[PDB]
RNA sequence: AAAUAUGUAAGAAGUCCUUGUUACUUAAUUGAACGUGGACAUUUGAAUGAAGAGCUUUUAGUGGGCCAUUUUUGGUAAGC
RNA sequence: GGAAUACUGCCAGCUGGGACUGAGGACUGCGACGUAAGUCAAGGAUGCUGGCAUAAUGGUUAUAUGCCGCCCGUCUUGAAACACGGACCAAGGAGUCUAACGUCUAUGCGAGUGUUUGGGUGUAAAACCCAUACGCGUAAUGAAAGUGAACGUAGGUUGGGGCCUCGCAAGAGGUGCACAAUCGACCGAUCCUGAUGUCUUCGGAUGGAUUUGAGUAAGAGCAUAGCUGUUGGGACCCGAAAG
RNA sequence: GAAAUUGUUGAAAGGGAAGGGCAUUUGAUCAGAC
């Protein structure tokens, strides 16, 4: 029999208002870095064009997997690969960091993914549309940032786009982020994949391997 | 046929022991003409005991 | 008919093939009987100046 | 005939010694010492017929639990059927060997100590975890007299 | 009870991201960029057309 | 379909409510389920879960099992809680003033406590003297003591005792037992 | 209670549980012990070591009431007295009123020395005695008496 | 002398300092094994995953198999 | 020399057409727009209108049309088989009972437990009551003669749920049941070492042991009932050539 | 006074079997209810 309606209300909002203020500061400073780092790479490279010399990019460290390939028929250990990669249906995807070990798995694994590097755009909407996070072993939709600030805080987290600022610069708790995430499940392409037979490698013509540039239309067409 | 780790049993039933199966169905039939017994046996040797 | 080896590998893999697990202070049997001896006299009186000094 | 299955079954190369490494063993062999925890390998020696190993556990990797005058016990993990068994082999020492990743991980605990305390004598934290490669990082590539070179394929058999 | 979705439904939009408002008011996907004259080199032209 | 990882519809093995037709241990469960679901007390849910247990799984107490539990040091004020039996000992000359809680008590194992000088309890008793447990030790009698564990994993070289209905000198006493009749396993 | 059965769950499935390889048959490797030498060796070696010859010698015409010696230890001997008389004993008892325990006729043979005794004289009937059991009653303060 | 397949390790049951026990061992105050006391958690010693982990009792059916790519042995050779 | 347009990519740019769905049921949350009460497309459909009120929608049923559909049971690696059984219908028709047991569950009492062979009584094969025995359990080990379970807070080490104290709390210390691993102690058998004594051949005190037991170390059992598994019985049902 | 099997009347289908599944048309027949 307590007041309860204007006390804790008003201490609430203006809790509320601060979490706001300090995620529109966050938001502005990643949009300003992201924006940066672009600017900054194209003028390099034609400062070294310039120059008379060859600007070489840094390799990539992130790539986006998709299981191309049913379940049935396939030898234990690419089955055991793509269990531990948790890829246990078709059309379900995951992000890998990329170092030598990983590199090795996908080498054994390459039949039946197709992989690639992704951009920031198919990131975002990723996330956004078919964002899933794992809470006790459970399989919830984001939808809120205090799902996100309740779960990843432990790690400074505390909004979907820290969320997918930790993903696209790979950080120091990728693996906790990436843990987090449920394993997107993804349609088939809306229209199609672009050749008669898939189970060739896209250099051959077909579907599987990296591409390496041509998963954002693959997987913007699967999403 | 021995299996599936158990005691070994010694039960003793391979004669035609169905012939020979009594079963005590009269205990009570049997304690009423005991005490019939008794007390006409009593009324005959009275007042001995 | 003979012998084979099919589905052997399967079956062995349905429960797993699990190693066996292991403990702090194992068995002294089998370990050499002149240093089992020894190692119990001087388990005896470490327990006794334990007792002694140790309140 | 029938099948044989003796002690020594299917041992033509493996029991024999290498070119010119025949006779004797050397004294170092003698002169090395074991303790019980201590992680051993185990090549057997053909020259040497008593305490012999069996040839399942050519190659095999075991710790020592017992010491005794010329000989050491050695634990084995084997597999039989859908488990594995402990196995107690008494070796003599002409056919074991210390293993080296062993000594390697001391001396990784020994430098993992040294660079943690130097981190507390300066101030810092600094991290011991090994890492795996990385991928490289961006570069310039100037073509100071460094013009490049037009290949082109070859044909089948004109400049040959 | 039903999951509506951002990219569509302004609202949602609204809620899980403050800093869309000001990107929409600013227009900040229409950047137009700074113009730059760095002219390549006579090195890079010539391997590029012929050798 | 979904490569699967493990079985689908698996239960727990673990009994979730008495087996039993008992409805006073049917209220006794209805209060300590409420207890644990209200309470932060780790000590309700021990006394919820060990309240489902079947007869073999809650041997007998003994008080002289209680006596030596209250020569621990600073328990000797403590209430003993065992979910189960409570029986009585001769082996013992001298017992302490203290407050048990139980399910049953014998006879003799009552009038030996009342007579000490303390006072025997239930377990809803319990739960109004301290409804967090305050003060309690918790008291489990010899599980694997019973006849049936010494024939439990029987085989060559293991000590393990035979299923056998008669003993003597000529039952199981020979070859596959002594070196002098074959061998000795 | 024959409707908490399986038989009536089979009831519809061809088999009754038996399998439609195997056929459930008679007798299917002999009656009773057969082959316990032969084809059964396997689980007679495995669950009941000891099972075939002989081993000691023979006695004929056995009588077992010759060898009636029920055992009681010493830490159960104070229960051969009532209760109302046990606790004015433990407390006054004396070597000049101490309590006499028959044990045969409490039905026992031989005392044996198993656990303590309170430090209270008792004295002790009995047929025989253990050598730590009649140590254990002196040096409570007591004296083992030998019956027939 | 490949490739493929294979054993072990990648720490808290750890490391370091100090000094207790013994009927073993040393010429010895030396060691060996097990300890008392003290110091070392933001990374506790590569990656990825983990649908809870560990343990016990009891019992069913089965113990005629066959086909495909690849590697093979005997028979000119076969759906031998 | 100055541009444009292709090609690839981005927009938290606008906008038209079509299809399927509307789960939930007082309020509670996160937001948006407004200086604020308020309003809203913000934790799942409402508003307005018409016809008909019965065979109209719908069910059942007999057919027609489009596409698909080999005869069941059984043995077999393999059945639609030119493998075996089956013309049709009704009724009958196959894991039962008992003696002795194993694991698990329920109940009663608990170092004990079991009234029902018998006796007393009765509203009479029921129900009620009871003495002495006896069975199993509370002691093992040895072929036997025989002997027969606390050095100690019924021991030390490693873990261990719960409880206690302190710190706002993770955390630190104390006590640690059940259980798991390990080193000891006690009882019987076996083997080695064999002393004071003695009708001088008996008595065996003692000290040990990479030996051995279905043992001890603050008891768990007895009785009744149930599913499942076992063995003997016609033994799930029907079937020889024989003696 | 069941079924197999048969007779009469009424309705229907039928160019070398009949029966079945999904869906709707046609004919016959029928309950609920506003
Ligand atoms: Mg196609
Ligand atoms: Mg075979
Ligand atoms: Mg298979
Ligand atoms: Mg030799
Ligand atoms: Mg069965
Ligand atoms: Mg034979
Ligand atoms: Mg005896
Ligand atoms: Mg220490
Ligand atoms: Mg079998
Ligand atoms: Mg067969
Ligand atoms: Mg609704
Ligand atoms: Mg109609
Ligand atoms: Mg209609
Ligand atoms: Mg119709
Ligand atoms: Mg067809
Ligand atoms: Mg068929
Ligand atoms: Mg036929
Ligand atoms: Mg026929
Ligand atoms: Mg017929
Ligand atoms: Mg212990
Ligand atoms: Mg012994
Ligand atoms: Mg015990
Ligand atoms: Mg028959
Ligand atoms: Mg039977
Ligand atoms: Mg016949
Ligand atoms: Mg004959
Ligand atoms: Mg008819």
């Amino acid at each position: 029999t307590a007041e309860q309606v204007a006390a804790e209300r008003a201490a609430r909002k203006a809790a509320n208002k601060e979490k706001r203020a300090i995620i529109l500061e966050r938001n502005a400073a990643y949009q300003k870095e992201y924006e940066t780092a672009e600017r900054n790479i194209i003028q390099a490279k034609r400062d070294a064009k310039a120059a008379g010399s060859y600007y070489v990019e840094a390799q990539h460290k992130l790539v986006f997997v998709v299981r191309i390939k049913g379940i049935n028929k396939i030898p234990p250990k690419p089955r055991k690969v793509l269990q531990l990669l948790r890829l246990t249906r078709i059309n379900s995807g995951t992000f890998v960091k990329v170092t030598k070990a990983t590199l090795e798995l996908l080498k054994l694994i390459e039949p039946y993914v197709a992989y690639g590097y992704p951009s920031y755009s198919t990131i975002r909407q990723l996330v956004y549309k078919r964002g899933f996070g794992k809470i006790n072993k459970q399989r919830v939709p984001l939808s809120d940032n205090a799902i996100i600030e309740a779960n990843l805080g432990k790690y400074g987290i505390l909004s979907i786009d820290d969320l997918i600022h930790e993903i696209i610069t790979v950080g120091p708790h990728f693996k906790q982020a990436n843990n987090f995430l449920w394993p997107f499940k993804l349609s088939n392409p809306s229209g199609g994949w672009g050749v008669p037979r898939k189970f060739k490698h896209f250099i051959q013509g077909g579907s599987f391997g990296n591409r390496e540039e041509f998963i954002n239309k693959l997987v913007k067409s699967m999403n | 046929a021995i299996s599936k780790n158990l005691p070994i049993l010694k039960n003793h039933f391979r004669k035609h022991w169905q012939e020979r199966v009594k079963v005590h169905f009269d205990q009570a039939g049997k304690k009423v003409s005991r005490r019939n017994a008794r007390a006409t046996r009593a009324a005959k040797i009275a007042p001995r005991p | 008919k003979n012998h084979t080896a099919h589905n052997q590998t399967r079956k062995a893999h349905r429960n797993g093939i699990k190693k066996p697990k292991t403990y702090k202070y194992p068995s002294l049997k089998g370990v050499d009987p002149k240093f089992r001896r020894n190692h119990k006299h001087a388990l005896h009186g470490t327990a006794k100046a334990l007792a002694a000094a140790k309140k | 005939m029938g099948k044989s299955h003796g002690y020594r079954s299917r041992t033509r190369y493996m029991f024999q010694r290498d070119f010119r490494k025949h006779g004797a063993v050397h004294l170092s062999t003698y002169l090395k010492v074991y303790k019980v925890g201590d992680i051993v390998d185990i090549k057997a020696n053909g020259s040497i017929q008593k305490g012999m190993p069996h040839k399942f556990y050519q190659g095999k990797t075991g710790v020592v639990y017992n010491v005794t005058k010329s000989s050491v016990g050695v634990i084995i993990n084997k597999m039989v059927g859908n488990r594995y068994l402990e196995k107690r082999l008494n070796l003599r020492v002409e056919h074991i060997k210390h293993s080296k990743c062993r000594q390697e991980f001391l001396e990784r605990v020994k430098a993992n100590a040294a660079k943690r305390a130097e981190a507390k004598a300066q101030g810092v934290a600094v991290q011991l975890k090994r890492q795996p490669a990385q991928p490289r990082e961006s570069r310039i590539v100037s073509t100071e007299g460094n013009v490049p070179q037009t290949l082109a394929p070859v044909p089948y058999e004109t400049f040959i | 009870v039903l999951k509506k979705n951002p990219l569509k439904n302004k609202q949602v939009l609204l809620r899980l991201n403050p800093y869309a408002k000001v990107f929409a008011a600013e227009k900040l996907g229409s950047k137009k960029a700074e113009k730059t004259g760095t002219k390549p080199a006579a090195v890079f032209t010539e391997t590029l057309k012929h050798d | 379909g979904i490569d699967h990882t493990s079985k689908q519809h698996k239960r727990s093995g673990h009994r979730t409510a008495p087996k039993s037709d008992n409805v006073y241990l049917k209220l006794l469960v209805k209060l300590y389920t409420f207890l644990a679901r209200r309470t932060d007390a780790p000590f309700n849910k021990v006394v919820l879960k060990a309240l489902f247990l079947s007869k073999i799984n809650r041997p007998p107490v003994s008080v002289s099992r209680i006596a030596r539990a209250l020569k621990q040091e600073g328990a000797a004020n403590k209430t003993v809680v065992v979910v189960g039996t409570v029986t009585d000992d001769a082996r013992i000359f001298e017992f302490p003033k203290t407050t048990v809680a139980a399910l049953r008590f014998t006879a003799g194992a009552r009038a030996k406590i009342v007579k000490a000088g303390g006072e025997c309890i239930t377990l809803d008793q319990l739960a109004v003297r301290a409804p967090k447990g305050q003060n309690t030790l918790i008291l489990r009698g010899p599980r694997n003591s019973r006849e049936a564990v010494r024939h439990f994993g029987m085989g060559p070289h293991k000590g393990k005792a035979p299923r056998i209905l008669s003993t003597g000198r000529k039952f199981e006493r020979a070859r596959g037992r002594r070196r002098s009749k074959g061998f000795k396993v | 209670p024959s409707r908490f059965t399986k038989t009536r769950k089979h009831r519809g499935h061809v088999s009754a549980g038996k399998g439609r390889i195997g056929k459930h048959r008679k007798h299917p490797g002999g009656r009773g012990m057969a082959g316990g030498q032969h084809h059964h060796r396997i689980n007679m070696d495995k669950y009941h070591p000891g099972y075939f010859g002989k081993v000691g010698m023979r006695y004929f015409h056995k009588q077992q009431a010759h060898f009636w010696k029920p055992v009681l230890n010493l830490d159960k001997l104070w229960t051969l007295i009532p209760e109302d008389k046990r606790d004015q004993y433990l407390k006054s008892a004396s070597k000049e009123t101490a309590p006499v325990i028959d044990t045969l006729a409490a039905g026992y043979g031989k005392i044996l020395g198993k656990g303590r005794i309170p430090n209270v004289p008792v004295i002790v009937k009995a047929r025989f005695v253990s050598k730590l059991a009649e140590e254990k009653i002196r040096a409570a303060g007591g004296v083992v008496e030998l019956i027939a």
